[PDB]
């Protein structure tokens, strides 16, 4: 059982989205499907179902009419239709499946999500700099390097260290928005300073909604 | 004393398997008013008469109110063998009973009105055997068993409901289904009256 | 709709004690009421459905009780990994979920480990200053940053950041980046960032030379 949300991004106020839901492991129309928001920082949203064997919808009231949830029995797809989006639609939202084949109303199956930001803007890919450590480390110690992903937008970021090999002693912080209106954040990580000359330390930052790819060796000056 | 009718005037009217209880005990009532605030489509007796029922001096009076849908008319009557009065609401047979079907008019507006019409139309015990099944049949003056696993309103038509029992409870599966009735222009209700004579003791009389 | 109103908003707690996570609707909803833990950067899990039944694959230690109106979600032995957001959630008519409640954990005091970064070439050439300063895997969360250029106090151009708890040992980590101009970066020499935190005793500076 698994639930691959899909079809988020970047939109302008007033447009369309058409987010899909990849099921396997079960069969939707046996179960009742849902969607669930969330905004950045908020808590959740219920905001549209569609019945479990024959289909019927309903919608939250902030968004009746405008959202449209349908579904395909071969394929085993389900679609949320986002028209007349608003800056208030901006959430990550989640594609969730009833507990049971009869009414249940809760949901252990989440899929992982999709974010969809709403707003004029414009998207625009990152630069990335390293936080390079000093010969001052503490010889026999821990030393510290890392990422500064610079001026950006839209959110998500995703930055991996070694291709995701390297996961103990790593920091990535929250984005921040800066008075440019654009995200900046960075990526931290500690590692025995033995280890500083004679390991490769590099950063995978990955900006989808632009579609850069920095992957960047962070050393000593 | 005037007997408290106002909470019937005021949200929405629970579906029929949550049939909302009024219990009036020593009071003086105007029936004949609380009636003409509603448009009474039908009004059916048993034991006592649409006249008689507001006229007499009871021991007890009691007062069922839900939202019911006139298309299901049929459903409740005392001589029904429907899905309401086997799994809903079945009132007693040896107590005088009344049953009036009634719609609230644009006149008054402090009712809200639910989703839809709900009824469970089916409700069961799966016992621990793991293949026997006994219908529960709903008592009069009680709920179904099937209050605890159905929601206020049911949500869509088929909705089938499920429910593990812990050994305490028996230990099957308490199982049920619910069927639904689309919401009509203005909100159509059910009113059961059940009164309780003797034994000396009268004095619910009316005003 | 039905409001679910949830309390506290956030909590803390440490390891071994119990937490009650109350949640109240506005009208009876008949023990249909489930609990949701989300942790930092994930999905919801489900706890706990009905009003009281603890979903196969999650520890004793959540229970779950109430009905009608009023409902408990109570986490007693508290254990680290415990640290997310709860949320109740009514499936008595269209679903509306409470606002959520933190868990944090307590824990010993611990000294953030400091470290500064001078911005790289690279940037300078595209004519921007970005110095960073680092705090790392702290607790409580409460500290205080702030920069030192030429040993004058910089204002209103810092700007800093912090993580969510960590679950593998309920601390923190937080950035400040310093921001300025290749102009103006280039025309002081000592960038200093200088931490107070309940866990040293003397503010801590980590300093550099240009
Ligand atoms: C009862 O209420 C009705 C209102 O329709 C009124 O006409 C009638 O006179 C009342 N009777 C008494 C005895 O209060
Ligand atoms: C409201 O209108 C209905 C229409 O059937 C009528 O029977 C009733 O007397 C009116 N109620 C009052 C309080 O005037």
């Amino acid at each position: 059982v698994q639930l691959l949300e899909t079809g988020g991004g970047l939109v302008k106020p007033g447009g369309s989205l058409r987010l899909s839901c990849a099921a396997s492991g079960f069969s939707l129309s046996d179960y009742y499907m849902n969607w669930i928001r969330q905004a950045p920082g908020k808590g959740l949203e219920w905001v549209a179902y569609i019945s479990s064997s024959s289909g019927y919808t309903n919608y939250g009231d902030s968004v009746k009419g405008r959202f449209t949830i349908s579904r395909d029995h071969a394929k085993n797809s389900l679609y949320l239709q986002m028209n007349s989006l608003r800056v208030e639609d901006t959430a990550v939202y989640y594609c969730v499946r009833d507990r049971d084949d009869f009414w249940s109303g809760y949901y252990k199956h989440w899929g992982l999500g999709t974010l969809v930001t709403v707003s004029s803007a414009s998207t625009k890919g990152p630069s990335v700099f390293p936080l390079a450590p000093s010969s001052k480390s503490t010889s026999g110690g821990t030393a510290a390097l890392g990422c500064l992903v610079k001026d950006y937008f839209p959110e998500p970021v995703t930055v991996s260290w070694n291709s995701g090999a390297l996961t103990s002693g790593v920091h990535t912080f929250p984005a921040v928005l800066q008075s440019s209106g654009l995200y900046s954040l960075s990526s931290v990580v500690t590692v025995p300073s033995s280890s500083l000359g004679t390991q490769t330390y590099i950063c995978n930052v990955n900006h989808k909604p632009s579609n850069t790819k920095v992957d960047k060796k962070v050393e000593p000056k | 004393v005037e007997c408290d009718f106002s909470p019937l005037l005021s949200g929405t009217p629970p579906q029929v398997y949550n049939f909302k209880r009024l219990v009036f005990t020593n009071c003086n009532y105007n029936l004949t008013k609380l009636l003409s605030l509603f448009s009474v489509n039908d009004f059916t007796c048993s034991q006592i008469s649409p006249a008689a029922i507001a006229s007499n001096c009871y021991s007890s009076l009691i007062l069922d109110y839900f939202s019911y849908p006139l298309s299901m008319k049929s459903d409740l009557s005392v001589s029904s063998a429907g899905p309401i009065s086997q799994f809903n609401y079945k009132q007693s047979f040896s107590n005088p009973t009344c049953l009036i079907l009634a719609t609230v008019p644009h006149n008054l507006t402090t009712i809200t009105k639910p989703l839809k019409y709900s009824y469970i139309n089916k409700c069961s015990r799966l016992l621990s055997d793991d293949r026997t099944e006994v219908p529960q049949l709903v008592n009069a003056n009680q709920y179904s068993p099937c209050v605890s696993i159905v929601p206020s309103t049911v949500w869509e038509d088929g909705d089938y409901y499920r429910k593990q029992l812990s050994p305490l409870e028996g230990g099957g599966w308490l199982v049920a289904s619910g069927s639904t009735v689309a919401m009509t222009e203005q909100l159509q209700m059910g009113f059961g009256i059940t009164v309780q004579y003797g034994t000396d003791t009268n004095s619910v009389c009316p005003k | 709709a039905i409001r679910m109103t949830q309390s506290p908003s956030f909590l803390s707690a440490s390891v071994g004690d119990r937490v009650t996570i109350t949640c109240r609707a506005s009208q009876d909803i008949n023990s249909f009421l489930a609990w949701y833990q989300q942790r930092p950067g994930k999905a919801p899990k489900l706890l706990i459905y009905g009003a009281s039944n603890l979903e196969t694959g999650v520890p004793s230690r959540f229970s779950g009780g109430g009905s009608g109106t009023d409902f408990t979600l109570t986490i007693s032995s508290l254990q680290p990994e415990d640290i997310a957001t709860y949320y109740c959630q009514q499936y008595d008519k269209l679903p509306t979920f409470g606002q959520g409640t933190r868990l944090e954990i307590k824990r010993t005091v611990a000294a953030p480990s400091v470290f500064i970064f001078p911005p790289s070439d690279e940037q300078l050439k595209s004519g921007t200053a970005s110095v960073v300063c680092l705090l790392n895997n702290f607790y409580p969360r409460e500290a205080k940053v702030q920069w030192k250029v030429d040993n004058a106090l910089q204002s209103g151009n810092s700007q800093e950041s912090v993580t969510e708890q960590d679950s593998k040992d309920s601390t923190y980590s937080l950035s400040s980046t310093l921001t300025l101009s290749k102009a103006d970066y280039e025309k002081h020499k000592v960038y200093a960032c200088e931490v107070t935190h309940q866990g040293l005793s003397s503010p801590v500076t980590k300093s550099f030379n240009r």
